[PDB]
């Protein structure tokens, strides 16, 4: 007893649609949908149990295929918080659920004036240490990371500065090589050829 | 109205130590069920439930056992010889068997072979750029969680003696240090993003917090380093005009 | 006499037996002055969820009888294949449709004897409020116990053979065999329903069930 989902992997902006898929050759006396966010308990989104049933809650449309085989969640308006491992399941026949593997979502948050730059930041204590900073690139741009094991580098993490309405990505690279410096540190990226590089 | 919960968040173990997992419920439910998710799986079946005093294998069985006494919960034991044990583990119950399951919020374990592969987490701050304050009036800064093991830490900003949520994005995940090592360290970053003007003032104080879940009392050291327990380890910057 | 087999119903036939019989569409003092199509009643944004209601009868006759009445609704509801009114969603049952004001103060009782095999198990109760009830909803009260019971409609069940009998006081009786499904899909199954045949609730005795299994 199989059940498929697709796409597996889907990264979009905000604003846009999307469709996930589940399907399977099995029917299914009733089809459920879960969000779940890493390191927590998946969260039941919806139950379909009717071959054909269409269900709208706010932005999210599910329905169950008309010979129970198949469902679809539709996102209108994609928003970064809708981001998270999207997981179908189905009604199995020995009391049990059967689950698909997923669609990973991630939705990119519009950035409405990119100003990227690599900035280098000082330890408090040693310090000596330091850490290098790409920030304010748009979410156009993709961070990569080192096939040198000893450069650490992040994924961009969105922050959100609510007085100020403000939303910003960022990415830190640190390493102990020496010849590492911010001038280098993010040359498995491809960032914006106006990237600030100080003095 | 009611739920279905887990404990503890995490678990640290020796390899070859016996633990066991609780899950209880009080949504009046019948059916109970256990699982592990590891990254290339996604949710495998362990033990499930479907009705008091009646529990059978699910597809990875081997090295589990389950009981179930009582309609409101699901003890899932985890034995010595499992050989893979570590894994983020869920609880569900639903109404009858095969209806919609409920989840409750899940239990990390993770097993070592060999005790000397535990590290607390090396913390520091890193102060903002003077060239960002000029470009932007804003300022940065950087929190580092390097060299801990297990990958069991929560972080935390604090200024001014409170816990902030604004201008702060934590990575999702740890990173590995060694991607080929099995028992390989991890790191953590963490930004807090604040106006020039409020970084340029000395009256401000700013403190990343990670609390490192590690040893308990029952484990013994006899390692020259410091015993690698429980416990939260601190970095700290002040404003500069 | 020979009754139907539950070997002979494909998965999805029995899925949508399955789906039918639990989710029933349940709703009292609602009114319809639409007719669609000669036999259909429409009732705009009643459904689940708002969805469009179409109540579809055998004849024209019945759906005259019914518009622009306050009538309570209890029926097998579907999807696939039903008929849209407007641009929403819609939503279809055959009959299941009573007249609002003919109640009963409390419910009238009717028990429901059940074998399995030839042996007499627990006598089930099915209740209802309405002075004159369709045959439709006390089918699927009866289907529901049995489904939740006895698994009628999962295929791996041991009960394979299945009669409803309603044993009236009145001459003529009635009797459902379970898995003589008229088709595979919810349009083709609930169809049986379309004539609205409706009991004075208490020309009824009891109702008797006799299960079998495939062994
Ligand atoms: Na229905």
């Amino acid at each position: 007893q199989l059940l498929e989902q697709s796409p597996q992997f889907l990264s979009i902006q905000e604003g846009e649609n999307l469709t996930v898929y589940c399907n399977s050759s099995s029917v299914f006396s009733s089809l459920q949908w879960y969000r779940q966010e890493p390191g927590e308990g998946p969260v039941l989104l919806v139950t379909v149990v009717t071959g054909g049933e269409v269900k709208k809650l706010k932005r999210l449309t599910f329905q169950f295929g008309d010979a129970r085989k198949d469902s679809s969640l539709h996102i209108t308006a994609a928003q970064p918080g809708d981001t998270g491992l999207y997981l179908c399941a189905g009604a199995g026949s020995q009391g049990n659920l059967i689950f698909g593997k997923g669609t990973k979502l991630s939705v990119k948050p519009n950035i409405q004036n990119p100003d990227p730059a690599v900035y280098q930041l000082r330890d408090s204590k040693s310090s000596d240490k330091s850490v290098c900073l790409f920030t304010d690139f748009d979410s156009q741009t993709n961070v990569s990371q080192s096939k040198d094991s000893d450069v650490y580098i992040t994924d961009k993490c969105v922050l959100d500065m609510r007085s100020m309405d403000f939303k910003s990505n960022s990415a830190v690279a640190w390493s102990n090589k020496s010849d590492f410096a911010c001038a280098n540190a993010f040359n498995n990226s491809i960032i914006p050829e106006d990237t600030f590089f100080p003095s | 109205d009611g739920g279905i919960t887990q404990s503890p968040k995490y678990l640290f173990r020796k390899e070859g130590q016996n633990v066991t997992l609780s899950c209880e419920q009080n949504l009046n439910h019948d059916a109970m069920y256990w699982y592990r998710q590891d990254p290339g799986q996604g949710l495998r079946l362990i033990y499930y439930s479907q009705i008091v005093n009646d529990f059978q294998k699910g597809d990875i069985a081997e090295g589990y056992s389950v009981s179930r006494e009582k309609k409101e919960s699901f003890p899932l034991t985890v034995t010595s010889a499992q050989k893979n044990p570590t894994a983020f583990y869920l609880c569900a119950s639903s109404s009858r068997s095969s209806y919609e399951q409920y989840f409750g919020p899940g239990t990390r374990l993770t097993v070592t072979e060999d005790l000397k592969n535990v590290f607390p987490p090396e913390v520091a701050v890193f102060e903002p750029s003077e060239a960002e304050i000029s470009h932007t009036q804003k300022a940065t800064l950087v929190c580092l969680a390097t060299g801990f093991y297990p990958d069991h830490v929560e972080l935390s900003w604090w200024v001014n003696g409170k816990e902030v949520h604004s201008g702060v994005c934590t990575d999702p995940q740890p990173l590995k240090e060694q991607p080929a090592l099995n028992d390989s360290r991890y790191s953590l970053s963490s930004r807090l993003r604040v106006s020039a003007t409020f970084w340029q003032n000395p009256r401000n104080h700013f403190r990343c917090q990670v609390q490192f879940y590690g040893l308990s009392e029952n484990d013994e050291w006899t390692q020259d380093r410091a015993k690698p327990v429980t416990q939260i380890v601190s970095a700290e910057a002040w404003g500069r005009a | 006499e020979d009754l139907h087999d539950k070997s002979e119903l494909t998965d999805l036939a029995l899925a949508n037996a399955y789906g039918q019989y639990n989710h029933p569409f349940i709703k009292e003092n609602i009114k319809s002055d639409e007719i669609s199509g000669e036999k259909d009643l429409i009732f705009r944004n009643q459904g689940d969820s708002g969805n469009d209601l179409r109540v579809k009868f055998a004849t024209a006759d019945l759906a005259q009888k019914f518009k622009n009445k306050n009538v309570d609704i209890y029926g097998a509801s579907f999807y696939y294949k039903c008929e849209k009114i407007s641009e929403n969603i819609s939503e279809c049952l055959y009959g299941g449709t009573t007249l609002n004001s003919e109640k009963l103060a409390q419910e009238r009782v009717i028990g429901a004897n059940v074998w399995v095999d030839g042996i007499q198990k627990e006598t089930e109760l099915i209740r209802t409020n309405k002075k004159n009830v369709t045959l439709q909803e006390l089918d699927i009260k009866i289907r529901k116990i049995l489904s939740d019971k006895y698994k009628i409609y999962y295929k791996d069940s041991e009960i394979s053979k299945g009669l409803i009998e309603f044993d009236m006081k009145t001459p003529r009786d009635y009797s459902f065999d379970i898995y003589d499904l008229k088709g595979e899909n919810d349009y083709e199954i609930d169809k049986i329903y379309e004539d609205n045949k409706t009991l004075k609730s208490d020309d009824i005795s009891h109702i008797d069930v006799n299960l079998y299994t495939k062994k």
